[PDB]
């Protein structure tokens, strides 16, 4: 029977990216469902041995997927993850695209927390986005983690925190639609820009969709150009109208970072913590879901 | 507009 690694049979696949495609498997030892992602050996730009190499940096953090095996098959690279529960957009779906305010909030308050454990081990993530997030399994069913480390990289030296230098002239990394104006406009990205990336997140959450979202274009690079301009055209204010101020003040204090500052995660969290009580909401971990 | 770019 088809297996990689020896131990973990092959299953239907339930995903694909720019970076390898994800499939269902089944740990034969213990009858444990696993992700097992495969990247092609004959790929122009090897990256799944990276990507393997930061997750085992980052393990033992709160809402980080454990690698279970990592190595080469035939035609193919492997990484063989902890399958976790449905997906933030596999869930916002579900609920027809309509989040609660008190769902928002629960989810702010975790996503925030993991793109920070991130910024502690010295990396960037880069395409922060709702299918990035999956629930945990069971008794980690209240636990938002934090996947796809394909896109990150270190923007400080891990001995003397040195910032990575600034530059323009860069090409678009990430999602067109979460991308912070920073990206948009060329420039390294840095810490700020992940959380500036889940505003936006936390925008389309409570709106639905994005202003900037399904514009008709015809090269694919047209179409980036008009979500940019868009997305720059639209203050920050017209974008959150209809919302508490929370959410403007976070999406102007991450714009308001300067390059290689440390942003005041505590701050960010504070402003919807702070909101979340004036709402009268209990913390139960009740989601819509 | 959701693909993931290098």
């Amino acid at each position: 029977e088809l297996r990689v690694g020896n131990r973990y049979r092959l299953g239907r696949k339930i995903g694909s990216g720019s970076f390898g495609d994800i499939y269902l498997g089944t740990d034969i030892a213990a009858g444990e469902e696993v992700a097992i992602k495969l990247e092609c050996v004959k790929t122009k730009h090897p990256q799944l041995h990276i990507e393997s190499k930061i997750y085992k940096m980052m393990q033992g953090g709160v809402g980080i997927p454990t690698i279970r095996w990592c190595g080469a098959e035939g035609d193919y690279n492997v990484m063989v993850m902890e399958l976790l529960g449905p997906s933030l957009e596999d869930l916002f779906n579900f609920c027809s695209r309509k989040f609660s305010l008190k769902t928002v909030l629960l989810l702010a308050d975790q996503m925030i927390s993991r793109i920070e454990y991130i910024h502690s081990k010295n990396f960037i993530h880069r395409d922060v986005k709702p299918d990035n997030f999956l629930m945990g399994l069971g008794k980690k069913g209240n636990l938002v983690y934090i996947i796809d480390f394909g896109l990150a990289k270190k923007y400080r030296d891990a001995r003397t925190h040195q910032h990575i230098p600034y530059r323009e002239n860069k090409n678009l990394t990430g999602t067109a639609r979460y991308a912070s104006i920073n990206t948009h406009l060329g420039i390294e990205q840095s810490r700020r820009d992940d959380l500036e990336s889940l505003g936006y997140v936390l925008m389309y959450f409570n709106l639905g969709s994005l202003p900037w979202q399904g514009l008709k274009a015809a090269t694919k690079r047209q179409k980036y150009e008009r979500i940019s301009e868009k997305k720059m055209s639209t203050p920050i204010e017209v974008l959150c109208k209809g919302y508490p101020s929370e959410f403007a003040t976070y999406l102007n204090f991450c714009r308001s970072l300067r390059f290689d500052d440390k942003p005041d995660y505590s701050y960010l969290r504070q402003l919807f913590r702070n909101l979340f009580h004036r709402q009268g909401f209990s913390y139960d971990y009740v989601f819509d879901w | 507009s959701v693909a993931s770019l290098t």
